[PDB]
RNA sequence: GAUGUCAUACUUAUC
Protein backbone atom coordinates (compact mmCIF):
# COMPACT_ATOMS: atom_id res chain seq x y z
CA UNK A 1 0.00 0.00 0.00
CA UNK A 2 1.90 2.89 -1.31
CA UNK A 3 0.18 6.59 -0.86
CA UNK A 4 2.57 7.71 -3.58
CA UNK A 5 2.28 5.70 -6.65
CA UNK A 6 -0.64 7.36 -8.73
CA UNK A 7 -1.77 7.11 -12.41
CA UNK A 8 -1.45 9.87 -14.76
CA UNK A 9 -4.09 10.97 -17.69
CA UNK A 10 -1.32 9.26 -19.96
CA UNK A 11 -1.44 5.74 -18.88
CA UNK A 12 1.62 5.71 -16.95
CA UNK A 13 2.68 6.07 -13.34
CA UNK A 14 4.06 9.11 -10.81
CA UNK A 15 5.71 9.22 -7.94
CA UNK A 16 4.08 12.17 -6.08
CA UNK A 17 6.76 12.25 -3.28
CA UNK A 18 10.36 12.35 -5.54
CA UNK A 19 7.25 13.27 -8.25
CA UNK A 20 9.23 11.07 -10.69
CA UNK A 21 7.49 9.91 -14.01
CA UNK A 22 7.69 6.45 -15.17
CA UNK A 23 6.68 4.45 -18.66
CA UNK A 24 5.86 1.19 -17.99
CA UNK A 25 4.69 -1.05 -14.67
CA UNK A 26 8.13 -2.90 -14.04
CA UNK A 27 9.82 0.80 -13.37
CA UNK A 28 7.53 2.42 -10.84
CA UNK A 29 8.05 -0.72 -8.79
CA UNK A 30 11.91 -0.68 -9.18
CA UNK A 31 11.96 2.98 -8.00
CA UNK A 32 10.60 2.30 -4.49
CA UNK A 33 14.43 1.08 -3.90
CA UNK A 34 16.77 3.88 -4.71
CA UNK A 35 18.46 6.76 -3.51
CA UNK A 36 16.43 9.18 -4.07
CA UNK A 37 12.93 7.54 -3.00
CA UNK A 38 14.97 6.42 0.63
CA UNK A 39 15.66 10.20 0.90
CA UNK A 40 12.60 11.46 -0.08
CA UNK A 41 11.12 8.68 2.88
CA UNK A 42 13.01 9.85 5.40
CA UNK A 43 12.67 13.80 4.91
CA UNK A 44 8.88 13.57 4.80
CA UNK A 45 -31.31 24.21 27.66
CA UNK A 46 -32.05 21.60 31.04
CA UNK A 47 -31.82 25.12 33.29
CA UNK A 48 -34.35 27.12 31.33
CA UNK A 49 -36.68 24.05 30.94
CA UNK A 50 -36.77 23.46 34.55
CA UNK A 51 -37.40 26.98 35.62
CA UNK A 52 -41.21 27.15 38.04
CA UNK A 53 -42.98 30.08 36.54
CA UNK A 54 -45.56 31.46 39.30
CA UNK A 55 -44.82 35.02 38.32
CA UNK A 56 -45.83 36.44 41.96
CA UNK A 57 -46.76 40.80 42.10
CA UNK A 58 -42.67 42.23 42.67
CA UNK A 59 -42.83 45.22 44.64
CA UNK A 60 -39.97 48.42 43.76
CA UNK A 61 -39.00 51.04 45.04
CA UNK A 62 -37.57 53.80 42.60
CA UNK A 63 -35.77 56.84 43.92
CA UNK A 64 -33.97 59.32 42.43
CA UNK A 65 -30.37 59.78 43.86
CA UNK A 66 -27.31 62.11 42.88
CA UNK A 67 -23.53 61.44 43.36
CA UNK A 68 -31.40 53.29 42.76
CA UNK A 69 -33.98 51.27 43.02
CA UNK A 70 -34.91 48.65 46.42
CA UNK A 71 -36.95 45.55 45.21
CA UNK A 72 -38.07 43.47 48.27
CA UNK A 73 -38.28 39.81 46.74
CA UNK A 74 -39.25 36.74 49.32
CA UNK A 75 -36.95 33.97 49.79
CA UNK A 76 -35.24 31.59 46.64
CA UNK A 77 -33.45 29.35 49.25
CA UNK A 78 -30.72 29.34 46.24
CA UNK A 79 -27.41 30.26 45.72
CA UNK A 80 -28.46 31.86 42.54
CA UNK A 81 -28.46 35.90 42.65
CA UNK A 82 -30.95 37.55 40.64
CA UNK A 83 -29.87 39.21 37.36
CA UNK A 84 -30.17 42.73 35.67
CA UNK A 85 -29.82 43.34 32.09
CA UNK A 86 -30.95 46.30 29.55
CA UNK A 87 -32.66 45.29 26.50
CA UNK A 88 -34.25 46.95 23.45
CA UNK A 89 -38.19 47.64 23.13
CA UNK A 90 -38.10 45.81 19.41
CA UNK A 91 -38.16 42.60 20.96
CA UNK A 92 -41.31 42.20 22.29
CA UNK A 93 -44.69 39.57 22.53
CA UNK A 94 -47.18 42.09 20.47
CA UNK A 95 -44.85 44.64 18.63
CA UNK A 96 -46.37 47.91 19.80
CA UNK A 97 -45.16 50.75 17.66
CA UNK A 98 -43.25 54.28 18.52
CA UNK A 99 -40.99 51.44 21.00
CA UNK A 100 -37.73 53.37 20.72
CA UNK A 101 -36.42 53.34 24.45
CA UNK A 102 -34.50 50.69 26.43
CA UNK A 103 -36.19 48.72 29.34
CA UNK A 104 -33.44 47.54 32.43
CA UNK A 105 -35.26 44.05 33.77
CA UNK A 106 -33.74 42.81 36.90
CA UNK A 107 -35.12 38.41 36.90
CA UNK A 108 -35.02 35.91 39.59
CA UNK A 109 -35.78 32.12 39.74
CA UNK A 110 -39.13 32.05 41.68
CA UNK A 111 -40.50 35.46 40.44
CA UNK A 112 -41.07 37.15 37.52
CA UNK A 113 -39.03 40.18 36.44
CA UNK A 114 -39.19 43.65 36.67
CA UNK A 115 -39.00 45.89 33.84
CA UNK A 116 -38.09 49.59 34.43
CA UNK A 117 -38.35 51.94 31.38
CA UNK A 118 -35.36 54.37 31.03
CA UNK A 119 -35.79 57.17 28.43
CA UNK A 120 -32.19 58.72 28.90
CA UNK A 121 -29.59 57.61 26.78
CA UNK A 122 -26.79 56.49 29.42
CA UNK A 123 -27.15 57.92 33.18
CA UNK A 124 -25.69 54.38 35.26
CA UNK A 125 -24.67 51.32 34.19
CA UNK A 126 -26.50 48.10 33.92
CA UNK A 127 -23.34 46.07 35.04
CA UNK A 128 -24.11 43.11 37.50
CA UNK A 129 -20.84 42.69 39.59
CA UNK A 130 -19.79 46.36 39.22
CA UNK A 131 -22.87 48.16 40.84
CA UNK A 132 -25.25 45.51 42.26
CA UNK A 133 -25.64 43.65 45.27
CA UNK A 134 -27.96 41.08 47.01
CA UNK A 135 -27.93 40.69 50.96
CA UNK A 136 -28.84 36.84 51.25
CA UNK A 137 -30.18 37.82 55.10
CA UNK A 138 -32.47 40.55 54.62
CA UNK A 139 -33.62 39.15 50.85
CA UNK A 140 -33.12 42.79 48.75
CA UNK A 141 -31.48 43.07 46.07
CA UNK A 142 -30.46 46.61 45.16
CA UNK A 143 -28.73 47.98 41.74
CA UNK A 144 -27.23 51.27 41.13
CA UNK B 1 -23.85 29.01 37.80
CA UNK B 2 -24.73 32.28 37.75
CA UNK B 3 -23.83 32.58 34.18
CA UNK B 4 -25.28 29.58 33.00
CA UNK B 5 -28.58 30.82 34.91
CA UNK B 6 -28.29 34.02 33.57
CA UNK B 7 -28.12 33.02 29.94
CA UNK B 8 -31.01 30.80 30.35
CA UNK B 9 -33.97 32.97 31.92
CA UNK B 10 -36.20 34.52 29.69
CA UNK B 11 -35.43 38.34 28.62
CA UNK B 12 -38.72 38.60 26.55
CA UNK B 13 -41.57 38.54 29.69
CA UNK B 14 -41.28 42.11 30.70
CA UNK B 15 -43.52 43.70 32.94
CA UNK B 16 -43.49 47.59 33.91
CA UNK B 17 -45.17 48.33 36.83
CA UNK C 1 -1.62 53.25 7.35
CA UNK C 2 -3.40 52.38 3.67
CA UNK C 3 -3.13 48.37 4.82
CA UNK C 4 -5.93 47.36 7.12
CA UNK C 5 -5.81 43.74 9.51
CA UNK C 6 -8.78 41.19 8.83
CA UNK C 7 -9.06 38.41 11.46
CA UNK C 8 -11.68 36.06 12.37
CA UNK C 9 -12.20 34.65 9.02
CA UNK C 10 -12.64 31.06 8.16
CA UNK C 11 -10.06 28.76 6.44
CA UNK C 12 -13.09 28.23 3.30
CA UNK C 13 -12.34 31.60 2.42
CA UNK C 14 -10.99 32.12 -0.67
CA UNK C 15 -8.83 35.60 -1.59
CA UNK C 16 -11.27 36.67 -4.77
CA UNK C 17 -14.18 36.20 -1.70
CA UNK C 18 -12.07 38.73 0.53
CA UNK C 19 -11.34 40.91 -2.50
CA UNK C 20 -15.32 41.28 -3.27
CA UNK C 21 -16.14 41.61 0.20
CA UNK C 22 -13.79 44.67 0.58
CA UNK C 23 -14.99 46.12 -2.86
CA UNK C 24 -17.97 47.54 -1.17
CA UNK C 25 -16.77 49.91 0.86
CA UNK C 26 -13.66 50.77 -1.46
CA UNK C 27 -11.33 50.05 -4.00
CA UNK C 28 -8.74 47.75 -2.67
CA UNK C 29 -5.07 47.94 -3.88
CA UNK C 30 -3.83 44.92 -2.14
CA UNK C 31 -4.81 41.78 -0.60
CA UNK C 32 -2.29 39.35 1.34
CA UNK C 33 -3.75 36.16 2.47
CA UNK C 34 -0.51 34.40 4.70
CA UNK C 35 -1.34 30.31 4.43
CA UNK C 36 0.70 27.58 4.79
CA UNK C 37 2.63 26.29 2.00
CA UNK C 38 2.90 22.67 3.77
CA UNK C 39 -0.80 22.20 4.39
CA UNK C 40 -2.45 24.49 1.75
CA UNK C 41 -4.72 26.27 4.78
CA UNK C 42 -4.89 29.37 5.74
CA UNK C 43 -4.30 31.02 9.04
CA UNK C 44 -7.63 33.11 9.20
CA UNK C 45 -6.09 36.49 9.12
CA UNK C 46 -5.54 38.63 5.74
CA UNK C 47 -3.96 42.39 4.81
CA UNK C 48 -6.15 44.46 2.67
CA UNK C 49 -3.73 47.71 1.24
CA UNK C 50 -6.27 50.40 0.01
CA UNK C 51 -4.62 53.49 -2.21
CA UNK C 52 -5.08 55.80 0.95
CA UNK C 53 -4.75 56.06 4.45
CA UNK C 54 -8.60 57.42 5.07
CA UNK C 55 -10.17 55.24 2.76
CA UNK C 56 -8.86 51.98 4.97
CA UNK C 57 -9.78 54.07 8.09
CA UNK C 58 -13.36 54.08 6.62
CA UNK C 59 -13.10 50.13 5.49
CA UNK C 60 -11.85 49.52 9.13
CA UNK C 61 -14.49 51.69 10.54
CA UNK C 62 -17.48 50.29 8.29
CA UNK C 63 -16.82 46.59 8.87
CA UNK C 64 -16.80 45.95 12.73
CA UNK C 65 -20.21 44.12 11.99
CA UNK C 66 -19.62 41.79 8.93
CA UNK C 67 -19.89 38.10 9.94
CA UNK C 68 -19.07 35.58 7.37
CA UNK C 69 -19.66 31.69 7.77
CA UNK C 70 -21.04 32.69 10.84
CA UNK C 71 -17.71 33.93 12.40
CA UNK C 72 -17.88 37.91 12.78
CA UNK C 73 -14.69 39.67 11.33
CA UNK C 74 -12.93 41.79 13.19
CA UNK C 75 -11.15 45.14 11.25
CA UNK C 76 -8.02 47.01 12.70
CA UNK C 77 -5.42 49.26 11.57
CA UNK C 78 -2.02 48.40 10.86
CA UNK D 1 22.27 20.98 -1.15
CA UNK D 2 24.97 22.26 -3.03
CA UNK D 3 23.43 22.09 -6.63
CA UNK D 4 19.87 23.45 -6.00
CA UNK D 5 22.13 26.44 -4.57
CA UNK D 6 24.29 26.79 -7.48
CA UNK D 7 21.65 25.77 -10.33
CA UNK D 8 19.08 27.77 -8.99
CA UNK D 9 21.26 30.96 -7.79
CA UNK D 10 20.99 31.11 -4.77
CA UNK D 11 24.21 32.17 -2.27
CA UNK D 12 24.57 35.25 -4.68
CA UNK D 13 25.19 38.29 -2.19
CA UNK D 14 22.57 41.38 -4.38
CA UNK D 15 21.99 44.88 -2.79
CA UNK D 16 19.18 46.52 -2.12
CA UNK D 17 19.41 50.67 -1.70
CA UNK D 18 16.02 50.98 -1.38
CA UNK D 19 15.11 49.04 1.52
CA UNK D 20 18.10 50.42 3.51
CA UNK D 21 20.93 48.70 1.72
CA UNK D 22 19.21 45.13 2.62
CA UNK D 23 20.94 42.03 0.94
CA UNK D 24 18.66 39.21 -1.11
CA UNK D 25 20.32 35.95 -1.93
CA UNK D 26 18.90 35.19 -5.26
CA UNK D 27 17.79 37.50 -8.78
CA UNK D 28 14.09 35.32 -8.56
CA UNK D 29 14.21 35.93 -5.47
CA UNK D 30 14.92 40.09 -5.80
CA UNK D 31 12.43 40.39 -8.74
CA UNK D 32 10.19 38.23 -6.61
CA UNK D 33 10.35 40.63 -3.69
CA UNK D 34 10.15 43.85 -5.89
CA UNK D 35 6.75 43.53 -6.61
CA UNK D 36 5.98 42.70 -2.66
CA UNK D 37 5.13 44.91 0.53
CA UNK D 38 8.56 45.60 1.76
CA UNK D 39 9.74 47.38 -1.12
CA UNK D 40 5.94 49.00 -1.52
CA UNK D 41 6.58 50.31 2.16
CA UNK D 42 10.26 51.13 1.02
CA UNK D 43 8.90 53.53 -1.74
CA UNK D 44 6.23 54.67 0.06
CA UNK D 45 8.54 56.86 2.38
CA UNK D 46 10.11 58.55 -0.63
CA UNK D 47 6.59 59.47 -2.05
CA UNK D 48 6.94 57.31 -5.14
CA UNK D 49 4.17 55.56 -6.20
CA UNK D 50 3.72 51.51 -6.63
CA UNK D 51 3.85 51.23 -10.59
CA UNK D 52 5.44 49.03 -13.51
CA UNK D 53 7.99 51.65 -14.16
CA UNK D 54 9.81 51.36 -10.78
CA UNK D 55 10.31 47.59 -10.97
CA UNK D 56 13.90 46.96 -11.63
CA UNK D 57 14.83 50.49 -9.59
CA UNK D 58 17.39 49.89 -7.13
CA UNK D 59 19.07 53.63 -6.05
CA UNK D 60 16.88 56.26 -4.55
CA UNK D 61 18.43 58.82 -6.90
CA UNK D 62 17.56 56.92 -9.80
CA UNK D 63 13.85 56.17 -8.49
CA UNK D 64 13.62 60.17 -7.29
CA UNK D 65 14.78 61.40 -10.90
CA UNK D 66 12.42 58.38 -12.46
CA UNK D 67 9.33 59.88 -10.58
CA UNK D 68 10.21 63.33 -11.81
CA UNK D 69 10.59 62.54 -15.10
CA UNK D 70 6.63 61.41 -14.88
CA UNK E 1 29.25 50.18 -22.86
CA UNK E 2 26.25 48.51 -21.71
CA UNK E 3 24.10 50.91 -19.55
CA UNK E 4 22.20 50.06 -16.57
CA UNK E 5 18.39 50.16 -16.11
CA UNK E 6 18.23 53.18 -15.01
CA UNK E 7 19.66 54.64 -17.87
CA UNK E 8 17.38 53.02 -20.17
CA UNK E 9 14.27 53.74 -18.07
CA UNK E 10 14.94 57.60 -19.06
CA UNK E 11 15.93 57.70 -22.56
CA UNK E 12 13.07 55.53 -23.49
CA UNK E 13 9.47 57.08 -23.41
CA UNK E 14 7.44 53.88 -22.67
CA UNK E 15 9.79 52.72 -19.65
CA UNK E 16 7.14 50.02 -18.48
CA UNK E 17 8.68 47.91 -20.92
CA UNK E 18 11.89 47.69 -19.70
CA UNK E 19 13.43 44.77 -17.76
CA UNK E 20 16.39 44.17 -16.19
CA UNK E 21 17.93 41.43 -19.13
CA UNK E 22 17.36 44.11 -21.91
CA UNK E 23 20.64 46.18 -20.87
CA UNK E 24 22.80 43.47 -21.70
CA UNK E 25 21.44 43.07 -25.02
CA UNK E 26 23.55 44.75 -27.99
CA UNK E 27 20.46 47.35 -28.94
CA UNK E 28 18.22 48.33 -25.70
CA UNK E 29 16.73 50.90 -27.76
CA UNK E 30 15.78 48.82 -30.35
CA UNK E 31 14.40 46.20 -27.85
CA UNK E 32 12.99 48.88 -26.15
CA UNK E 33 11.45 50.04 -29.48
CA UNK E 34 10.03 46.94 -30.09
CA UNK E 35 8.83 45.94 -27.12
CA UNK E 36 6.68 49.02 -26.84
CA UNK E 37 5.22 48.53 -29.91
CA UNK E 38 1.36 48.74 -31.17
CA UNK E 39 0.80 45.56 -31.80
CA UNK E 40 3.58 43.41 -30.84
CA UNK E 41 3.69 40.28 -28.98
CA UNK E 42 6.17 39.87 -25.84
CA UNK E 43 8.31 36.55 -25.67
CA UNK E 44 7.21 33.69 -23.40
CA UNK E 45 8.22 33.35 -19.86
CA UNK E 46 9.60 30.15 -19.99
CA UNK E 47 12.60 31.47 -22.27
CA UNK E 48 14.70 32.06 -18.89
CA UNK E 49 13.71 28.87 -17.05
CA UNK E 50 15.21 25.42 -16.66
CA UNK E 51 12.39 23.05 -16.79
CA UNK E 52 11.51 23.18 -20.31
CA UNK E 53 8.04 24.35 -20.05
CA UNK E 54 6.81 21.24 -19.73
CA UNK E 55 8.11 19.64 -16.78
CA UNK E 56 6.03 21.55 -14.48
CA UNK E 57 2.48 19.99 -13.82
CA UNK E 58 3.94 16.55 -12.73
CA UNK E 59 1.79 15.28 -9.96
CA UNK E 60 -1.08 17.59 -10.53
CA UNK E 61 -3.97 15.74 -11.33
CA UNK E 62 -5.93 17.04 -14.80
CA UNK E 63 -9.29 15.00 -16.13
CA UNK E 64 -8.80 13.52 -19.27
CA UNK E 65 -11.28 15.29 -21.65
CA UNK E 66 -13.63 18.24 -21.80
CA UNK E 67 -16.59 16.99 -24.14
CA UNK E 68 -18.68 19.56 -26.24
CA UNK E 69 -22.67 20.07 -25.47
CA UNK E 70 -22.97 18.76 -29.47
CA UNK E 71 -20.55 15.91 -28.84
CA UNK E 72 -22.55 14.79 -25.70
CA UNK E 73 -25.77 15.36 -27.44
CA UNK E 74 -25.60 12.50 -29.56
CA UNK E 75 -25.29 9.78 -26.76
CA UNK E 76 -22.19 8.80 -28.58
CA UNK E 77 -20.04 8.87 -25.53
CA UNK E 78 -22.39 6.66 -23.13
CA UNK E 79 -22.17 4.11 -26.16
CA UNK E 80 -18.46 4.07 -26.44
CA UNK E 81 -18.22 3.73 -22.21
CA UNK E 82 -20.70 0.85 -22.63
CA UNK E 83 -18.97 -0.69 -25.29
CA UNK E 84 -15.57 0.06 -23.28
CA UNK E 85 -16.91 -1.90 -19.90
CA UNK E 86 -18.42 -4.24 -22.19
CA UNK E 87 -14.85 -5.15 -24.02
CA UNK E 88 -13.01 -5.08 -20.86
CA UNK E 89 -14.36 -8.47 -18.97
CA UNK E 90 -14.20 -10.45 -22.17
CA UNK E 91 -11.04 -12.92 -22.26
CA UNK E 92 -8.73 -13.61 -24.70
CA UNK E 93 -10.87 -16.66 -26.15
CA UNK E 94 -14.15 -14.31 -25.96
CA UNK E 95 -11.74 -11.50 -27.92
CA UNK E 96 -10.34 -14.28 -30.72
CA UNK E 97 -13.96 -16.02 -31.21
CA UNK E 98 -15.12 -12.45 -31.99
CA UNK E 99 -12.82 -12.39 -34.82
CA UNK E 100 -14.07 -14.74 -36.86
CA UNK E 101 -17.94 -14.45 -36.41
CA UNK E 102 -18.13 -10.71 -35.50
CA UNK E 103 -21.73 -9.45 -34.31
CA UNK E 104 -22.47 -6.36 -36.45
CA UNK E 105 -24.40 -3.54 -35.00
CA UNK E 106 -22.81 -2.34 -31.84
CA UNK E 107 -24.09 1.06 -31.06
CA UNK E 108 -25.87 2.26 -34.40
CA UNK E 109 -27.59 5.21 -33.66
CA UNK E 110 -28.35 7.50 -36.30
CA UNK E 111 -26.93 9.10 -39.89
CA UNK E 112 -28.97 12.46 -39.56
CA UNK E 113 -28.44 13.02 -35.63
CA UNK E 114 -24.62 13.45 -36.32
CA UNK E 115 -25.26 15.80 -39.57
CA UNK E 116 -27.94 17.59 -36.99
CA UNK E 117 -25.10 17.97 -34.56
CA UNK E 118 -22.36 19.14 -36.63
CA UNK E 119 -24.28 21.50 -38.67
CA UNK E 120 -27.65 22.74 -37.38
CA UNK E 121 -26.36 22.45 -33.49
CA UNK E 122 -22.81 23.76 -34.11
CA UNK E 123 -21.62 25.80 -31.02
CA UNK E 124 -18.79 28.47 -31.69
CA UNK E 125 -16.21 27.42 -29.03
CA UNK E 126 -14.44 30.29 -26.30
CA UNK E 127 -11.93 31.87 -28.15
CA UNK E 128 -9.07 34.72 -27.01
CA UNK E 129 -6.81 37.70 -28.76
CA UNK E 130 -3.80 37.04 -30.41
CA UNK E 131 -1.58 39.01 -28.32
CA UNK E 132 -3.00 37.04 -25.25
CA UNK E 133 -0.22 33.98 -24.59
CA UNK E 134 -0.53 30.70 -23.10
CA UNK E 135 1.47 29.90 -19.96
CA UNK E 136 2.08 27.16 -17.59
CA UNK E 137 0.05 28.60 -14.88
CA UNK E 138 -2.66 29.98 -17.00
CA UNK E 139 -4.78 27.20 -16.54
CA UNK E 140 -4.54 27.97 -13.32
CA UNK E 141 -5.35 31.64 -13.06
CA UNK E 142 -9.00 31.98 -12.69
CA UNK E 143 -9.56 34.68 -10.30
CA UNK E 144 -8.94 37.52 -12.80
CA UNK E 145 -16.18 42.04 -8.76
CA UNK E 146 -17.57 45.19 -9.05
CA UNK E 147 -18.24 47.52 -6.15
CA UNK E 148 -22.47 47.19 -5.25
CA UNK E 149 -22.59 43.92 -6.55
CA UNK E 150 -22.32 40.79 -4.45
CA UNK E 151 -22.28 37.31 -6.25
CA UNK E 152 -24.45 34.00 -4.88
CA UNK E 153 -21.55 32.42 -3.28
CA UNK E 154 -20.50 35.90 -1.25
CA UNK E 155 -24.04 35.95 -0.53
CA UNK E 156 -24.66 32.29 0.76
CA UNK E 157 -21.40 32.65 2.56
CA UNK E 158 -22.25 36.22 4.29
CA UNK E 159 -25.81 34.68 4.96
CA UNK E 160 -27.88 37.82 2.76
CA UNK E 161 -30.56 36.85 0.95
CA UNK E 162 -31.05 39.06 -2.51
CA UNK E 163 -33.88 40.65 -2.21
CA UNK E 164 -35.67 43.88 -4.37
CA UNK E 165 -37.28 45.11 -0.85
CA UNK E 166 -34.00 47.34 0.41
CA UNK E 167 -34.81 46.94 3.83
CA UNK E 168 -33.58 43.38 4.06
CA UNK E 169 -31.37 43.23 0.78
CA UNK E 170 -27.86 45.48 1.97
CA UNK E 171 -24.99 44.15 4.09
CA UNK E 172 -25.24 45.26 7.81
CA UNK E 173 -22.47 47.40 6.86
CA UNK E 174 -24.92 49.90 5.49
CA UNK E 175 -25.47 51.48 8.94
CA UNK E 176 -22.38 52.35 9.21
CA UNK E 177 -22.92 54.27 5.73
CA UNK E 178 -25.57 55.99 6.97
CA UNK E 179 -23.93 57.31 10.32
CA UNK E 180 -20.61 58.30 9.01
CA UNK E 181 -21.33 59.03 5.44
CA UNK E 182 -20.75 57.95 1.87
CA UNK E 183 -17.47 56.03 1.30
CA UNK E 184 -14.26 58.78 0.43
CA UNK E 185 -12.74 56.59 -2.07
CA UNK E 186 -16.35 56.29 -4.56
CA UNK E 187 -18.46 60.00 -4.71
CA UNK E 188 -19.98 58.52 -7.60
CA UNK E 189 -22.14 55.46 -5.89
CA UNK E 190 -25.09 55.35 -4.91
CA UNK E 191 -27.01 52.75 -2.38
CA UNK E 192 -30.36 52.53 -2.09
CA UNK E 193 -32.01 53.99 1.25
CA UNK E 194 -29.65 56.88 1.72
CA UNK E 195 -28.86 58.66 -1.68
CA UNK E 196 -31.35 56.65 -3.77
CA UNK E 197 -34.50 55.30 -3.89
CA UNK E 198 -35.26 51.69 -2.20
CA UNK E 199 -38.07 50.48 -5.07
CA UNK E 200 -36.22 52.04 -7.76
CA UNK E 201 -32.38 50.99 -6.98
CA UNK E 202 -33.02 47.35 -6.48
CA UNK E 203 -29.58 46.45 -7.61
CA UNK E 204 -27.66 47.27 -3.70
CA UNK E 205 -25.63 49.89 -5.48
CA UNK E 206 -25.29 51.85 -8.55
CA UNK E 207 -22.18 53.46 -10.23
CA UNK E 208 -23.59 57.09 -11.79
C1' G F 1 20.05 21.22 -12.60
C1' A F 2 24.47 19.04 -15.32
C1' U F 3 27.63 14.78 -16.47
C1' G F 4 28.83 9.77 -18.00
C1' U F 5 27.02 3.72 -18.04
C1' C F 6 22.26 0.79 -18.16
C1' A F 7 17.00 -0.11 -19.16
C1' U F 8 12.00 1.46 -20.64
C1' A F 9 8.95 4.34 -23.76
C1' C F 10 7.78 7.78 -27.86
C1' U F 11 8.15 10.43 -33.01
C1' U F 12 9.10 11.03 -38.75
C1' A F 13 2.60 6.92 -44.11
C1' U F 14 11.43 5.93 -43.12
C1' C F 15 13.20 0.63 -45.30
Amino acid sequence: KDPYFMKNHLGSYECKLCLTLHNNEGSYLAHTQGKKHQTNLARRVEVKKFVKIGRPGYKVTKQRDSELFQIDYPEIAEGIMPRHRFMSAYEQRIEPPDRRWQYLLMAAEPYETIAFKVPSREIDKAEGKFWTHWNRETKQFFLQ
Amino acid sequence: KERVAYAQIDWHDFVVV
Amino acid sequence: DATVYVGGLDEKVSEPLLWELFLQAGPVVNTHMPKDRVTGQHQGYGFVEFLSEEDADYAIKIMNMIKLYGKPIRVNKA
Amino acid sequence: PYWLYKLHGLNINYNCEICGNYTYRGPKAFQRHFAEWRHAHGMRCLGIPNTAHFANVTQIEDAVSLWAKL
Amino acid sequence: NRFTVAELKQLVARPDVVEMHDVTAQDPKLLVHLKATRNSVPVPRHWCFKRKYLQGKRGIEKPPFELPDFIKRTGIQEMREALQEKEEQKTMKSKMREKVRPKMGKIDIDYQKLHDAFFKWQTKPKLTIHGDLYYEGKEFETRLKKPGDLSDELRISLGMPVGPNAHKVPPPWLIAMQRYGPPPSYPNLKIPGLNSPIPESCSFGYHA
